[PDB]
């Protein structure tokens, strides 16, 4: 009856987007605007914007109506 | 997200033939209703398309000179609203001039571009009495537009996918050393793609990628390796061929697009005012 | 339309809600922006722990939103002295809330109005996030934001310090406050003002330093309080296990970035420990 975490599997119909915590490791974050200390203090990072942009770039690229 | 959005599910159509079928059905239904209610006055579907192109350009011009500066997401949402509305409605039942302003109004509301009604209608080149009349018409048609959009208000534009593709190119495709100089041209093609029916036929990611690669080809840069290697399409040959044919079809749509002619626009405009006055 | 109105369910400042046939209908600017927000966001979301917009209909500049009818909410559960909130019940509520929040956040939307009365329960014990009238999409650096979101009792310190840009941390802090209310059966930090809310936060949890919250001083409305030691978490919740204390500490980190996300909270050992979450059919009802 115990709960085991299962990741949410939603098809994106596109290329694989690198994980949120890996973007800085993979060099993506050097091509996005650096977050300000004000934005950082509130919990906003450039990683969020980069991840959202990559997900929207890859969303449904392989899909056909 | 687009991959489970209403735009993908309900407003991305299989072919231009289906779009023409929808528009012709709208024209025929309006003609039938007018005949049942009680002639050369009626417009043909191609004339309706010419008028819709002209009024979409009018909507572009309205959103461009809007003050305060209107975000491009709001403009894209409004233009998509206009396209969707006149997919299933005749310009002789609802005037495109009012409908495009209602599309801009609803889009400003939906994309959280907080603007009050008086400063929305102050952008019109109209007298204050005319501005108030136009505001009343917009408030009357706002619910109608929302109903004709089937309450699908979130519109996925190609702009953010374009930015994400630029990020991915800067990160993972060193062969294209500076993707930034590909922007201005890829934007221009993007705008041309907006004038066609492609937004109702392709995904925003496909549209953005097609614009980027059209800019690359116009730059003499062959980056098919980005598709095959960086996007891992060398595994799925069929997927790569399908994507390449999608891009080719988009380029075909852009190359065969015909801007509306001014003389034809004026004639059809007189005809449309006649249709609205007679009714 | 096709709906017959059976009962009057309530009335707030926004609109009025009726139980109609079962569904619940919520009744110069034009169509209300809050209703448009709910429509646009709920048409793009589909999850068992998010309220579903079945249909919308209206007239002129009025509008009515149709949702599934929900029996009760977490506020009534908390305020009901005749029911015991066992650890399994709390875990189940927490799990459904976090699953809905994980789906919401991965689609880049913040609820921004999380509170026990916005967590509705159906006849099957399925919790759904509701009242998306304050919800907004996040992840856009260009996007403007307002710091006066979330009810004060459940508002995060970054919001109370005037943070314009924020991420899922606001929802996570509200989730921590909801968990604390579930444990204590009373509101955790019931401040009567923003300053009082911040003072109670720093009294119960301690005044954050430059180490627990690096750029906290950069927020606009930041005001330095006294160095409150803060009550240890195991003294506030004396009937909480170490796993639950770890979950609470993660939810109540003053650093919003370090504050656990919905996915990380779901991965927490607390949710995988014994006992398992209560099945929805067996959850308590008022
Ligand atoms: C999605 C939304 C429109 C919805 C769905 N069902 N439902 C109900 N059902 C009954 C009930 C009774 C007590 C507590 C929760 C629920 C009430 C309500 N609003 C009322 C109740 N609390 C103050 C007012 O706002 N809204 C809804």
């Amino acid at each position: 009856a115990l709960y085991e975490y299962q990741p949410l599997q939603i098809e994106t119909y596109g290329p694989h987007v690198p994980e949120l915590e890996m973007l800085g490791r993979l060099g993506y974050l050097n091509h996005v605007r650096a977050a300000s200390p004000q934005d950082l203090a509130g919990g906003y990072t450039s990683s969020l914007a980069c991840h959202r942009a990559l997900q929207d770039a890859f969303s449904g690229l392989f899909w056909q109506p | 997200m687009y991959h489970n959005s209403s735009q993908k599910r309900h407003w991305t159509f299989s072919s231009e033939e289906q779009l023409a079928r929808l528009r012709a059905d709208a024209n025929r239904k309006f003609r039938c209703k007018a005949v049942a209610n009680g002639d050369p006055v009626f417009l043909e579907p191609h004339e309706e398309m010419t008028l819709c192109k002209y009024y979409e350009k009018r909507l572009l011009e309205f959103c461009s000179v809007f003050k305060p500066a209107m975000p491009r997401s709001v403009v894209g949402t409004a233009c998509m609203y206009f396209k969707r509305f006149y997919l299933n409605n005749s310009v002789m039942e609802y005037h495109p001039r009012i409908i495009m302003l209602t599309c801009a109004f609803l889009a400003c509301k939906v994309d959280e571009f907080n603007v009050s009604s008086p400063q929305f209608v102050g952008n019109l080149r109209e007298s204050p009495l005319g501005q108030e009349k136009a505001l009343e018409q917009i408030l009357e048609y706002e619910l109608l537009l929302i109903q004709q959009l089937n309450f699908h208000l979130i519109v996925h534009n190609p702009y953010r996918p374009f930015e994400g593709f630029l990020i991915d190119l800067k990160t993972r495709y060193p062969i294209l050393e500076n993707p930034e100089i590909l922007r201005k041209t890829a934007d221009d093609f993007l705008n041309r793609i907006a004038l066609t029916d492609a937004y109702l036929l392709y995904t925003p990611s496909q549209i953005a990628l097609t614009a980027i690669l059209s800019s690359a080809s116009r730059a003499g840069i062959t980056m098919e390796s980005y598709l095959s290697e960086s996007l891992m399409l060398k595994e799925n040959r069929t997927c790569l061929s399908q994507l390449l044919d999608i891009m080719k079809s988009m380029r075909n749509l852009v190359k065969k697009y015909e801007p509306p002619r001014s003389e034809e626009v004026a004639v059809l405009k007189q005809k449309l005012e006649r249709c609205h006055s007679a009714e | 339309k096709r709906y017959e109105k059976l009962d009057f369910l309530g009335e707030g400042q926004f609109a009025t809600v009726y139980k109609a046939r079962i569904v619940a209908i919520k009744k110069k600017d034009g169509i209300n922006r809050t209703a448009l927000r709910e429509i646009k966001l709920l048409q793009e979301l589909s999850h068992p722990n998010i309220i579903g917009l079945l249909d919308a209909f209206g007239h002129k500049s009025n509008i009515s939103l149709v949702f599934d009818f929900m029996e009760t909410d977490l506020e009534v559960i908390i305020k009901d002295n005749s029911l015991v909130l066992t650890p399994s019940h709390i875990k189940a509520y927490m799990l459904m809330t976090l699953q809905g929040l994980e789906y919401l956040h991965q689609h880049w939307i913040l609820h921004r109005d999380l509170k026990p009365n916005n967590l509705l329960l159906d006849e099957n014990g399925v919790l759904k996030l509701a009242d998306f009238g304050l919800a907004k999409s996040f992840g856009s650096p260009n996007r403007a934001y307002t710091h006066q979101v979330v009810t004060r009792w459940y508002r995060a310190p970054e919001l109370l310090f005037g943070a314009r840009m924020y991420g899922v941390g606001v929802d996570m802090w509200a989730v921590g406050c909801i968990l604390a209310e579930l444990l204590l059966r009373v509101p955790f930090l019931p401040g009567d003002s923003d300053l009082d809310q911040l003072t109670r936060i720093f009294e119960t949890l301690g005044t954050p330093t430059e180490e627990q919250w690096p750029d906290m001083c950069s927020l606009p409305d930041y005001v330095t309080f006294k160095s409150f030691p803060g009550i240890p978490l195991h003294h506030i919740f004396s009937a909480a296990g170490d796993d639950l204390l770890d979950l609470i500490q993660g939810l109540f980190l003053f650093n919003p970035c370090a504050r656990i996300t919905a996915t990380q909270a779901l991965k927490m050992k607390y949710f995988s420990n014994r006992p398992g979450p209560t099945p929805g059919c067996q959850l308590p009802r008022p």
